């Protein structure tokens, strides 16, 4: 640190980064009276004494089933129209293979989608004691199509179709608009387009090796199917326990007892098992809760990144944010935030002011540097020496005011044109 | 209509669904907006009842 | 007594007192760079005039009226230590926590 | 309000603020068996047969535990160099004696 | 029943301090790390810095 030197970048970099988000988890539904009792009747009635439970869970259970497809509603189902990218598959040097659909795979989905899928991975004694679980809503190919569409959209349209009706632009251009985002003038990228291109190829390849070579990169989906299934274990090991009775087996105590006996042994099965669904039922009510605010953050994202840029710092990746792509995963989203990053910053001596013939002139939207023994005016973000005129600066007051002003002659633009 | 979940058709206007079997209902290869949701992208809806696959949205390519 | 436990947290005081001592120093030195990417230099009340930039003022506002502006920071700042010892509710959160 | 008329500022005020945020809370651990029984064996023998309760209970806590530390990393650990402030704290007259 | 009472209160109140957590992580990225022009997201008034 200093008090008269500034470090200016001289080069950048595009990166790319993940983000994994769950954002719904396995619909269930259990059978009260089958769980608990069984096919004996006189435990149904011994349970219809203790009222309304089994209404209570489930009433939750479907409240929770019903939230899962509104979560995933929420989060993709974002646009009413779906677009087709154009068949030529040219873009100005970008090479977007890895994020479209892949027409050769009878799932219609992209290599990295592909990747993920492949990456995130008794059933029938779960569903023989009246535990079932629903299938989804939106099948996988829906959700494919969905997040095609939006990336379509967001490749042709710009940042336009989220907004209103969807009015094309070319990919440089879209590009030269992301950049004047972030403070840097078009001509850096209608200078250097290549370049970007190359390091985006590069930065897209590594995404797809990284994701491959990693085997806890998607730790959170596979944490939700291991926590669903472990919940669904515990429950059904739950109904071996004997509770206080005799025998954990219903069948054993009514064929070996005398009614007024088998009522107690009935009892505190009944409690038990009451006891283990109200927990179970409590535990997915918090889990599900979870999971919404994690479904909402998602979506919030999938607007503010996806269909526009953003202006928040590290909401969409670490740097300055770019663009981003989405991508679908089992029971969540990945998103790709492409982002730019200064690189290979250089020293320079700076002022706050140039005094010229007693007026003070301070820069208009650049800074001032100085290599030794000349001035110049520059982009924060981005070195560019310029000659310093009046149309880069602007006059107020005298020299006297601030602290720090530095002699130097201001170039007149008009001086040539008059003299001559 | 009827639908038995998770559960084949011949254990039991019929048709197989992922979810499970359906009864009453005719299916038709029309596509519309889901009207009552039954699940692995099929929604019934009554205009009789049919079930249909619903359709994600308008198609549109952007020249 | 009964089989309860507290267990100690893995970040000390001591580490959390130096991140927060690094990053005051990063946004002291360096602006709001650090944060994404690497940390460039920039003097004090450069920094000041990108700011009133940011909100809509222009840096000349900054240039000519520095000394009353440090001043009143300056100010602010001895007043929010006494305004916090001096109310008992200010810490209400934590103390709730615990 | 008016017809044609705007009331612009002429002079300016710096402020600053608080704001009070918990980030963590008291990471604790419990011995089912221990509270429930004590040493009685009688009592630990019976508790055998309620099955698993003890260990919901213990992997719900262990759950927390891990959140409390996972909730400090991600608010306080957000860069990876340790940046030093120089020696000489001149700062163009702000003074950051207080913080 | 006292046990898993203490349990289940436990998890309410971590579920609760971890959305306070989330709030001041995002805090100290948008209002510390940068200048926010959300409305009083990082204090009254126009924001200078954090
Ligand atoms: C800015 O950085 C890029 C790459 O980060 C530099 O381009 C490299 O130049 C060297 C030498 O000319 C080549 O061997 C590399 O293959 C180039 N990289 C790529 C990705 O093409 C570029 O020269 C740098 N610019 C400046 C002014 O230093
Ligand atoms: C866009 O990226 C893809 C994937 O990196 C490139 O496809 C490679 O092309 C070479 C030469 O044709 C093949 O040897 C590789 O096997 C291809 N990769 C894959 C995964 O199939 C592609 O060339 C790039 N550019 C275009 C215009 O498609
Ligand atoms: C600082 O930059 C200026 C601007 O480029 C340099 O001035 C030019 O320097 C080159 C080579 O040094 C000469 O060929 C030009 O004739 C110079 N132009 C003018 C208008 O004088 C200057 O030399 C640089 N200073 C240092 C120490 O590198
Ligand atoms: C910047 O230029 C001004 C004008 O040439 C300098 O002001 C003069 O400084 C000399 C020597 O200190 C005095 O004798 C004159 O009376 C000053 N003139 C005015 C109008 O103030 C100023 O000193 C220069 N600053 C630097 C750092 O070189
Ligand atoms: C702008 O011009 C293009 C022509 O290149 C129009 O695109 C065609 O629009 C018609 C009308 O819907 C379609 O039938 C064609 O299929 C479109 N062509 C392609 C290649 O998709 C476009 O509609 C025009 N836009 C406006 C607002 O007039
Ligand atoms: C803007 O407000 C500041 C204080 O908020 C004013 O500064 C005061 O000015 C009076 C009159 O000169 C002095 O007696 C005080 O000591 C100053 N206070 C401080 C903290 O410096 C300032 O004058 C106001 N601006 C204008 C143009 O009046
Ligand atoms: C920065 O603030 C500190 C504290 O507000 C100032 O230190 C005070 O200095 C005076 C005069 O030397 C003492 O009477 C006080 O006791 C000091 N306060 C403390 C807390 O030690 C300091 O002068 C201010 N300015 C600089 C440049 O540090
Ligand atoms: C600038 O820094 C130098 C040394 O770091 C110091 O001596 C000088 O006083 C500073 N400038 C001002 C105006 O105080
Ligand atoms: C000024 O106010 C009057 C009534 O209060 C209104 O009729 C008139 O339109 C206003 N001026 C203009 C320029 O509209």
């Amino acid at each position: 640190y200093s008090n008269n030197s500034i470090a200016i970048p001289t080069n950048f970099t595009i990166s790319v980064t993940t983000e994994i988000l769950p954002v719904s988890m396995t619909k269930t539904s259990v059978d009260c009276t089958m769980y608990i009792c069984g096919d004996s009747t006189e435990c149904s009635n011994l349970l219809l004494q203790y009222g309304s439970f089994c209404t209570q869970l489930k009433r939750a259970l479907t409240g929770i089933a019903v939230e899962q497809d509104k979560n995933t509603q929420e989060v993709f189902a974002q646009v009413k129209q779906i677009y087709k990218t154009p068949p030529i598959k040219y873009f100005g040097g970008f090479n977007f293979s890895q994020i479209l659909p892949d027409p050769s795979k009878p799932s219609k989905r992209s290599p990295i989608e592909d990747l993920l899928f492949n990456k995130v991975t008794l059933i029938c004694a779960q569903k023989f004691n009246g535990l079932t679980v629903l299938p989804p809503l939106l099948t996988d190919e829906m959700i494919a199509q969905y997040t095609s569409a939006l990336l379509a959209g967001t490749i042709t349209s710009g940042w336009t179709f989220g907004a209103g009706p969807a009015l094309q632009i070319p990919f440089p251009m879209q590009m030269a608009y992301r950049f004047n985002g972030i403070g840097v003038t078009q001509n850096v990228l209608y200078e250097n387009q290549k370049l970007i291109a190359n390091q985006f190829n590069s930065a897209i390849g590594k995404i797809q090796d990284s994701l491959s070579s990693t085997p806890s990169a998607l730790g959170k989906l596979q944490d939700v199917v291991n926590h669903n299934a472990q919940a669904l274990n515990t429950l059904v090991k739950q109904l071996s326990s004997k509770f206080g009775a005799i025998s954990s087996v219903l069948n054993d105590i009514l064929s070996r007892l005398d009614p007024p006996e088998a009522e107690v042994q009935i009892d505190r099965l009944i409690t038990g098992r009451l006891q283990s669904l109200q927990t179970y039922v409590t535990q997915q009510l918090i889990r599900a809760a979870e999971i919404r605010a994690s479904a909402n953050l998602a979506a919030t994202k999938m607007s503010e990144c996806v269909l526009g840029q953003s202006k928040r710092v590290d909401f969409c990746g670490k740097g300055y944010h770019l663009m981003s792509f989405p991508q679908s995963a089992p029971h969540g989203v990945v998103f790709l935030h492409v982002t730019y990053v200064p690189a290979q910053e250089k020293n320079f001596t700076t002022a706050p002011a140039i005094c010229h013939d007693g007026k003070a002139h301070f820069p208009r939207e650049g800074v001032f540097v100085s290599n030794g023994t000349h001035w110049f005016v520059t982009q924060r973000n981005f070195y560019e020496p310029q000659i310093i005129t009046t149309d880069n600066t602007f006059v107020s007051g005298n020299c006297d005011v601030v602290i720090g002003i530095v002699n130097n002659t201001v170039y007149d633009p008009l001086q040539p044109e008059l003299d001559s | 209509a009827v639908l038995y979940q998770g559960v084949n058709c011949t254990e039991v206007n019929v048709f197989q669904t992922r979810a499970g079997c359906l009864i009453g209902a005719e299916y038709v290869n029309n596509s519309y907006e889901c009207d009552i949701p039954i699940g692995a992208g099929i929604c019934a809806s009554y205009q009789s009842i049919i079930a249909y696959t619903m359709s994600l949205g308008a198609e549109n390519s952007v020249a």
